[PDB]
């Protein structure tokens, strides 16, 4: 499966989850920014690689990662 | 002749080309920045900018100029 | 005489392009303005996706990639 | 006023670019009309 | 200089080929006047002038002067331009004044362009004319 | 750093890295980048405004 | 466990493949106020009833692209079903019923960096051993 | 409801503001340029009205009063076109001498030396000869002097005004509300009845008493001077009653349905006028008056204001049979609804008649010299083959833009279009089955020929000689439409055509048109056309079917029409969108339409065109090589592309120059293409950083920042190069070979 980190420079701003095709992302409980809410990859295994995500995210640079790793058939988005 | 010419110069493009490529693969891979602190290496790579940007200009400069006298004689 | 003087600034041309395409290629493997973090993605990578306007042969393989054509071309 | 907004359209980049172009092609064309065939500077 | 050059005044197949000079424009005379000029010229075997640009003075016409005048032109057109992006840089709506020119501020720019080398200098020697490195955007390295 | 207050950045993977930027706000808070910083010039993404650590700026004006 | 009645007009050549039976399939349940038409995950507009809706899919993508879709229908209380061949039915989205993009108590940071994405070691430091740049 | 004028007043008001406001009609870009970017999107949005605004009928309003801007520019260019001929071209000349003199209307000025491009055309003129036909048009049209052309230029600028003020009137000061676009119904009745019916039945009148009697008179060696001016046969009958006896009946034998009375000035010949060889100019008076009558009682078909006709929406929910569910319920609101439904259809329609127009007008050469000038024949082919090809892709394009855009399930449930969606996966698998089956049993079989031919062994090769593909079914139409004359079509004298059959006609010493007989070779090369159009077809259905969904992109209409990608996961999403769709069926029909003109070119050089001996042995322009030379690739190389390329690569220091440097020029434009197509936006934009690094150096950086191209903008820009490249090479190649053969 793709690998997807969350960076400290996360503003909570939920735009990757809202963009995940998949629901691999999430909303947890923070103290690190404003919005007092941190992005969370804890459905990497549904992860496509898409970036959806970090073309939503508006921090420079990036607060979301995906790093494209083995490839498995929830990952290669086959519906065989 | 011909042939043996023509065959060398194509090898010479692949072993010049692979040069680059795997120096390429030593930067991304290999290279650590903290045991090249200071040298050669660690300034060239501080004005790539002005390299590149040379190297732009006088591909553009050459081009523009060759092919301009080439279709001006045409 | 003039066709060998052309064909030379042609063949200069070639040579100063191909470096380009590798030199920015190897320079760029580590990280650029548009992928600060290359390095971290390797030497070959298809590309970062469509975000921050598109970010298609961006990897330092895809300079080897495009820098063979010239290669060829030369 | 109308006269501002079409100095301005004029002003736009190509628009200005193809008055500026023409009258640089113009201006070669004629030189090349009444001086024909410069491949150098004579001495 | 080498290579089979001759005066194309000298060159056989040069005058082979004023005889059938074709007119270039309207004036009926256009075709002889030509090689009339490139009589001066050096010609290879075949009779076409070919130019010297080595910076031989009896052959400036070649390159030599096409060059100062090419570069006079060209760093006009350069210095006109960087002094426009500068101009409208010190304006609030910078990017609006790139697409739709001010000619206000375009035109005196264009017409104290014939100076440029002066400016050039002037800009060299002041430090003004370039930024410094550490104040420039680069890629971490 | 305060607001109005012009910064240069020193954070080597911000698109601004050494181009200056006017400070916005500073949020006053244990927030590890409290600095909002405004650009002229719109990076990649198109945004204009990225948060900061006071470290990672230096006040020009 | 999945009630829910399937949907009128659900049928296409866009459906569940070899994949459903061998090795895995996804259910998406809704409750609708009243039967109306929306577009199919792979093309057909099919009918909603009033009630429970019962549809199966290949991917969970549908699942999520069909709740985007819901959700301009003003329908929230849709559940996406991850089923086994061994019929092992199981409940994956929303994971603990609220939606990711609202903030849950209970929910821990996973795969989180303390660190600026520009902090990350070189990869001349990690060569050899087990572990990436990103970790 | 009734159809009736319904109009709101002084919609929008006339200022230059907007002008001076690039991107006014966008909100995105109402905010100004920040990228380079920002620049691209102007253009690329600027016609793009459904993005300007939501309102349908502020669409409808621009559509109208943008129709009238093109009418404009083309009515100009059709003036234009006429004014060059009656100003700068050797017309007065060619009509005097038709098969001697080469037309002309194109005169370059003396600079630099283009002067040489002003060759020997004949008729004492120097000038570009023209291979656009326009002089066998207006010789068809029975203009006979250059005021005649002056008066229809001047009137063409008139027209073109009036097309230029409609446009500006129909949307600044009385724009049509959305209820008078919806009459569909009225719109085909009048579209029908006037501008075809009316037009072909005016234009039956112009043939019938200006166009016939002005060319029988020329084609019976009357000087242009000595025949009577078009008006002279209105106002003196006598001359009229000379050429045609028919009319001395009068006007009464129409009354009274005694129609043979008329048999001399509206005939059925058939064939070709044996002087011009062209079609009879009394033949093609009848078709418009034929065509008149069917098109004036067509356009009587839809119900309008009176309850009398049929409502096209009842037509369509009525068709619907034991396969097709709802059948056509729900396609009335889509093409009353959607304009790209509308454009989707028009285009695809238009494209399809222009390529049948290509190929009715070579058969059927229906302009007085037109069968003889190759050079005009093969160009005015290749012409409306590219025209027919584009439109067809622009067909498949706003097919594809409207199902993303305009398509609505709930008007679309179970009828023909929701259930194609729902077996969209059989369709395109069996599709793409097919091109695969048609590739190897089509251009296998030439590489199988090559190979054989390689191999020394032509006994074992697809060909006349060797193993034979004869087309029976093609060879068993051409006896019919042969035999037809006297049998099936008994009042026509000769085939409608002399290529399927009859004799050679020929005029001067050259063949008009013959038999093109169809062996191996012709077998072969229209399986490679089947085969071409079969995979443009699976390209562009592909496009269009799965442009709202696939079994990758779930939501692929939430992310649009023109779309890059949806990123490098799911193994990689590049081009899975609509306009990729589009993009790659324009390669397609590229590469289709190419071997299309080949195949002509080709064909009726080595097989029609040629000279004709006293004797009457044709000596073909190739001699007869297609049947053994285009059954291999190395043929084709050889004896069509290397053996005809010679003029246009020997036509420096000649009249033909231009065509050498135009082919020189498009075959760079072409290769510079391939930067775009093979390269992708990533390393471009960072190769910008470090020139964008130069320019901050020497504070000439730009406020608008530099942007590499977008990804789509890319692609764009590398079809748009490669098809401008590819198609000018061949015209360039085209127009050099048959301006010195033809
Ligand atoms: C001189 C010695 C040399 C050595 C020891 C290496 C070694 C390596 N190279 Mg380098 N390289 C070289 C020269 C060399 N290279 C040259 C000259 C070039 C320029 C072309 C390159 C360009 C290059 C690139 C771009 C990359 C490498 C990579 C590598 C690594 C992996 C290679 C691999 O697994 O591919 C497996 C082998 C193949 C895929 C071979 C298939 C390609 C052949 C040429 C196809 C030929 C077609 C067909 C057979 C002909 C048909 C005939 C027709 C008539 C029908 C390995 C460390 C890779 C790497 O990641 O480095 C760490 C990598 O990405 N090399
Ligand atoms: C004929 C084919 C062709 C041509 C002309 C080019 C030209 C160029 N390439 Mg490209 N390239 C090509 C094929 C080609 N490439 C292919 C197949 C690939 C593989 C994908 C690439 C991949 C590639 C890479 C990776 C790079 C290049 C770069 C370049 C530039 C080198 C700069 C230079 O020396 O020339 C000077 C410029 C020219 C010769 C351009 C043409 C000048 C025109 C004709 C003048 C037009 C003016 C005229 C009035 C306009 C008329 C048009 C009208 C509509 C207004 C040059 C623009 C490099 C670059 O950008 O360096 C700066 C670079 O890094 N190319
Ligand atoms: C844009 C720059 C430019 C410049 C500097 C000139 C300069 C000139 N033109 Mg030209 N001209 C131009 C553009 C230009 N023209 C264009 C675009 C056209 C096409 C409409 C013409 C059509 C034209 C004609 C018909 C004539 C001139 C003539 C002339 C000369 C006499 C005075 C005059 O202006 O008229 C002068 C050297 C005249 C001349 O001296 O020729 C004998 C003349 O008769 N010009
Ligand atoms: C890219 C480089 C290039 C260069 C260096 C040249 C150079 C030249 N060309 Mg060529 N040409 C080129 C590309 C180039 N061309 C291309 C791409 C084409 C195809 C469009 C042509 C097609 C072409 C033709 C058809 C002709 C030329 C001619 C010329 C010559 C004279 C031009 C002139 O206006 O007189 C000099 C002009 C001046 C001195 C006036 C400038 C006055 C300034 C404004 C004063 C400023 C005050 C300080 C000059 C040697 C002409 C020639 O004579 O051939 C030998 C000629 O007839 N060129
Ligand atoms: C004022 C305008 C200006 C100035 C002073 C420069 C200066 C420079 N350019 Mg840049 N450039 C410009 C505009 C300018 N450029 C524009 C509009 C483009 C987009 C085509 C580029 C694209 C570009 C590339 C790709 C490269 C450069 C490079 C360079 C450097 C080397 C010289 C060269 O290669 O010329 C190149 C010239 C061109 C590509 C054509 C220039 C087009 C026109 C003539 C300039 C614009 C004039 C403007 C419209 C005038 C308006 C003035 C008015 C409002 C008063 C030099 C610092 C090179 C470099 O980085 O060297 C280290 C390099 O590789 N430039
Ligand atoms: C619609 C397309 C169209 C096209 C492509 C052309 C193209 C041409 N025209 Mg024609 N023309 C047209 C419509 C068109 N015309 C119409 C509608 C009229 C009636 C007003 C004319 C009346 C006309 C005249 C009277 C002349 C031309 C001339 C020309 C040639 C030179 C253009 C020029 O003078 O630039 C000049 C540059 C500018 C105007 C911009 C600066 C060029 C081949 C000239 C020609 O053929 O010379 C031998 C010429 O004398 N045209
Ligand atoms: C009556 C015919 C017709 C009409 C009214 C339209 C109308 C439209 N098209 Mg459609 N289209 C058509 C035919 C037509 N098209 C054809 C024949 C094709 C096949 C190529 C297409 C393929 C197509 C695509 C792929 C797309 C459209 C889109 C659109 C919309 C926006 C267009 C725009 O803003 O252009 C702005 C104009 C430009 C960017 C300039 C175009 C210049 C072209 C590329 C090259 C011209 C070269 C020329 C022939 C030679 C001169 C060369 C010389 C100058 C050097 C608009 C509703 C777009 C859309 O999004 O729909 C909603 C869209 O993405 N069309
Ligand atoms: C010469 C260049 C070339 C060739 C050969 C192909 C071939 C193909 N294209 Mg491609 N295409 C090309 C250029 C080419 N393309 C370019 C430049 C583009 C960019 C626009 C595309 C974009 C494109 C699209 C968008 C599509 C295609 C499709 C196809 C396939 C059509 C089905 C078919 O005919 O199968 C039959 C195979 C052939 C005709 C190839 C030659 C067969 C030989 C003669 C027989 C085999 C000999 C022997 C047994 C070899 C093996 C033995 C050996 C190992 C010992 C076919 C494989 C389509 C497709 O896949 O649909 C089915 C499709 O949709 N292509
Ligand atoms: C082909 C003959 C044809 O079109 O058959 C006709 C048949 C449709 O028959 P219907 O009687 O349902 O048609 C009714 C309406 O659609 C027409 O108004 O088409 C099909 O069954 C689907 C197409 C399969 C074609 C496979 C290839
Ligand atoms: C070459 C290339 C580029 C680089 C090309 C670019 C950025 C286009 C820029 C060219 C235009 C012509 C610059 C025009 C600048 C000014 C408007 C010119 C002003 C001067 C005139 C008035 C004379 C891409 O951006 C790209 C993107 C995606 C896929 C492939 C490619 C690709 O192949
Ligand atoms: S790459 Fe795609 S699937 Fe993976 S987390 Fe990001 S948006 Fe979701
Ligand atoms: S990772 Fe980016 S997009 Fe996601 S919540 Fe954090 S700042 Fe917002
Ligand atoms: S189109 Fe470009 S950005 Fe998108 S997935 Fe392909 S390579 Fe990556």
């Amino acid at each position: 499966s793709h690998t997807v980190k969350i960076y400290d420079t996360c503003i909570g701003c939920t735009q990757c989850v809202r963009a995940c095709p998949t629901d691999v992302l999430e909303m947890v409980p923070w103290d690190g920014c404003k919005a007092a809410q941190v992005a969370s990859s804890p459905r990497t295994e549904d992860c496509v690689g898409c970036k959806r995500c970090e073309t939503a995210c508006p921090t420079d640079f990036l607060s979301i990662r995906v790093y494209l790793g083995a490839e498995t058939t929830r990952s290669m988005g086959l519906a065989y | 002749q011909a042939a043996l010419y023509t065959h060398h110069q194509y090898i010479a493009i692949f072993l010049m080309v692979g040069a680059f490529a795997h120096g390429a693969i030593f930067l991304v891979r290999d290279y650590d920045p903290e045991q090249n602190k200071g040298n050669v290496l660690e300034r060239v790579l501080q004005h790539k900018e002005a390299i590149i940007s040379h190297l732009s200009w006088v591909s553009l400069f050459l081009g523009f100029h060759t092919l301009g006298l080439y279709v001006h004689n045409d | 005489g003039p066709g060998d003087f052309l064909v030379h600034h042609a063949i200069a041309l070639g040579l100063h392009t191909t470096t380009l395409i590798l030199v920015k290629g190897a320079l760029d493997a580590r990280g650029s303005k548009l992928m600060p973090d290359k390095k971290d993605f390797g030497y070959a990578f298809p590309c970062d996706g469509p975000g921050r306007g598109g970010t298609c042969d961006i990897s330092a393989w895809d300079s080897f990639y495009l820098s063979l054509f010239w290669a060829l071309n030369t | 006023d109308q006269s501002s907004y079409l100095i301005k359209f004029i002003s736009t980049a190509p628009v200005a670019a193809t008055i500026w172009l023409t009258i640089t092609a113009g201006i070669l064309i004629e030189f090349n009309r009444f001086f024909p065939d410069l491949l150098f500077h004579p001495l | 200089l080498g290579a089979d050059l001759t005066p194309c005044a000298e060159n056989p197949a040069f005058q082979a080929l004023a005889k059938n000079a074709r007119n270039t424009t309207a004036d009926p005379q256009s075709g002889q006047k030509r090689f009339e000029r490139y009589s001066q010229a050096l010609c290879g075997p075949e009779g076409y002038p070919h130019l010297i640009v080595d910076g031989r003075l009896d052959r400036a016409g070649d390159f030599l002067i096409p060059s100062i005048l090419f570069l006079y032109i060209a760093g006009w057109i350069g210095w006109v331009g960087r002094a426009y992006l500068q101009a409208i840089k010190k304006d609030s709506d910078t990017e609006q004044k790139e697409i739709q020119l001010d000619l206000g501020i375009a035109l005196p720019i264009i017409a104290t362009g014939f100076a440029w080398p002066a400016a050039a200098v002037k800009e060299l020697l002041s430090g003004e004319l370039t930024a410094k490195d550490s104040e420039i955007t680069v890629s971490p390295r | 750093v305060q607001r109005g207050s012009k910064v240069r950045i020193l954070r080597p993977e911000s698109y601004w890295f050494q181009d200056v930027g006017t400070v916005a706000s500073v949020d006053q808070s244990g927030i590890k980048y409290p600095v909002i910083v405004r650009f002229d010039k719109v990076n990649y993404a198109g945004i204009n405004t990225n948060n900061f650590a006071v470290d990672e700026l230096i006040e020009v004006e | 466990t999945l009630s829910g009645k399937t949907p009128l007009f659900a049928g296409s050549t866009g459906g569940l493949l070899t994949k459903a039976v061998e090795e895995e399939k996804y259910a998406i349940t809704w409750t609708s106020p009243k039967a109306q038409v929306f577009e199919l995950p792979t093309g057909g507009a099919a009918t909603m009833h009033e009630g429970e809706n019962l549809l199966y899919i290949a991917r969970k993508e549908y699942g999520i692209a069909l709740g985007g879709q819901l959700r301009k229908f003003k329908i929230t209380n849709y559940k996406i079903y991850r089923i086994l061949p061994s019929g092992e039915t199981t409940f994956i989205h929303p994971a603990d019923g609220v939606f990711p993009e609202k903030v849950n108590a209970g929910r821990e940071k996973v795969r989180f960096n303390a660190r600026s994405i520009g902090e990350n070691p070189n990869p001349s430091q990690v060569k050899f051993s087990g572990k990436a740049t990103y970790d | 409801k009734k159809a009736r004028v319904i109009v709101d007043k002084d919609p929008v008001p006339t200022s230059f503001e907007k002008w001076a406001q690039p991107g006014h009609f966008d909100r995105t870009l109402a905010r100004g340029p920040k990228t380079t970017t920002w620049i691209w999107n102007l253009h690329a949005l600027a016609h793009d009205f459904d993005t300007h605004t939501s309102d349908l009928e502020d669409i409808s309003r621009k559509i109208f009063a943008a129709h009238f801007g093109h009418l404009a520019v083309v009515t100009i260019w059709l003036s234009g076109m006429i004014f060059h001929g009656a100003k700068f071209s050797n017309y007065e000349a060619w009509l005097s001498d038709p098969l001697n003199v080469r037309p002309s209307a194109q005169v370059v000025w003396p600079i630099v030396g283009q002067d040489i491009l002003n060759g020997d055309v004949g008729g004492g003129f120097h000038g570009i000869q023209i291979t656009s036909g326009l002089f066998q048009v207006w010789r068809g049209w029975g203009i006979t002097n250059s005021f005649q052309l002056y008066c229809t230029a001047i009137g063409g600028l008139v027209l073109a005004g009036l097309f230029l003020f409609a446009g500006w009137f129909h949307y600044h000061k009385r724009a049509p509300k959305l209820e008078w676009f919806q009459n569909v119904e009225s719109m085909l009745n009048h579209h029908l009845q006037v501008l075809l019916g009316c037009g072909s039945l005016g234009w039956a009148g112009h043939l019938i008493h200006v166009s016939a009697p002005i060319n029988k008179l020329m084609d019976a060696g009357v000087a242009v001077k000595d025949i009577p001016l078009p008006h002279e046969f209105i106002l003196n009958k006598s001359l009229l009653i000379d050429l045609f006896p028919g009319f001395a009946a009068g006007l009464t034998p129409f009354f009274t349905l005694n129609w043979g009375q008329y048999a001399d000035f509206l005939t059925f010949k058939g064939g070709l006028n044996p002087v011009t060889g062209g079609l009879w100019m009394t033949d093609i008076a009848h078709h418009h008056l034929a065509i008149a009558v069917v098109f004036i009682i067509a356009g009587h078909q839809y119900r309008t204001n009176w309850g009398i006709g049929h409502s096209i929406k009842e037509i369509l929910e009525n068709h619907k049979g034991p396969f097709t569910g709802e059948g056509h319920k729900g396609l009335y609101e889509n093409l009353t609804t959607s304009w790209h439904a509308q454009l989707a259809t028009n285009l695809a329609f238009l494209g399809s008649l222009t390529i049948i127009i290509a190929h009715h007008m070579y058969a059927m050469p229906p302009y007085p010299y037109l069968a003889t000038d190759y050079a005009t024949q093969l160009c005015i082919f290749t012409h409306h083959i590219w025209i027919g090809g584009f439109l067809i892709v622009g067909g498949a394009a706003h097919a594809a833009i409207f199902m993303v855009r305009d398509y609505d399930p709930v008007v679309n449930q179970n009828n023909v279009l929701d259930r194609v969606i729902r077996h969209r996966d059989a369709i395109i698998s069996h599709l793409n089955w097919v091109c695969i089956f048609l590739g190897f049993h089509s251009f296998g079989l030439y590489i199988h020929n090559d190979t054989m031919r390689a191999l020394g062994r032509p006994q074992d090769m697809f060909s006349d000689t060797a193993i034979q593909l004869q087309p029976v079914f093609a060879q068993w139409v051409q006896n019919l439409h042969t035999l037809a004359p006297g049998g099936t079509a008994p009042n026509a004298l000769e085939p409608v055509s002399y290529a399927f059959g009859g004799g050679v006609l020929a005029v001067g010493g050259k063949v008009a048109m013959m038999p093109i007989a169809l062996g191996t070779a012709d077998f072969l090369i229209h399986h490679i056309h089947a085969f071409t159009i079969h995979v443009t077809v699976l390209i562009l259905l592909k496009g269009v079917l799965f442009a709202r969904s696939s079994r990758l992109i779930p939501d692929k209409a939430n992310l649009g029409f023109r779309f890059p990608c949806d990123g490098p996961g799911r193994g990689g999403t590049c081009q899975v969108s609509g306009w990729d769709h589009v993009f790659l069926g324009l390669f397609w029909m590229y590469n289709s339409l190419s071997i299309v003109i080949f195949h002509f070119s080709w064909k009726m050089q080595s097989d029609v065109w040629g000279t004709v001996d006293a004797a009457g042995n044709v000596s073909h322009i190739t001699g007869g090589n297609f049947a053994q030379s285009a059954i291999t690739i190395n043929g084709w190389l050889r004896d069509f592309l290397w053996a005809q390329a010679s003029q246009v690569i020997n036509s420096y220091g000649s009249a033909l120059s231009a065509y050498g440097l135009m082919f020189l020029g498009a075959h760079f434009v072409w290769a510079f293409s391939l930067m775009f197509l093979f390269s992708g936006r990533g390393y471009w934009q960072e190769l910008i950083e470090s020139i964008v690094w130069a320019h901050n150096k020497l504070k000439v950086a730009p406020a608008i920042q530099p942007r590499a191209l977008s990804i789509t903008q890319g692609r764009a820009v590398g079809v748009a190069h490669y098809l401008l490249g590819g198609i000018a090479t061949t015209w360039a190649f085209f127009h050099a070979h048959i301006l010195s053969v033809g």
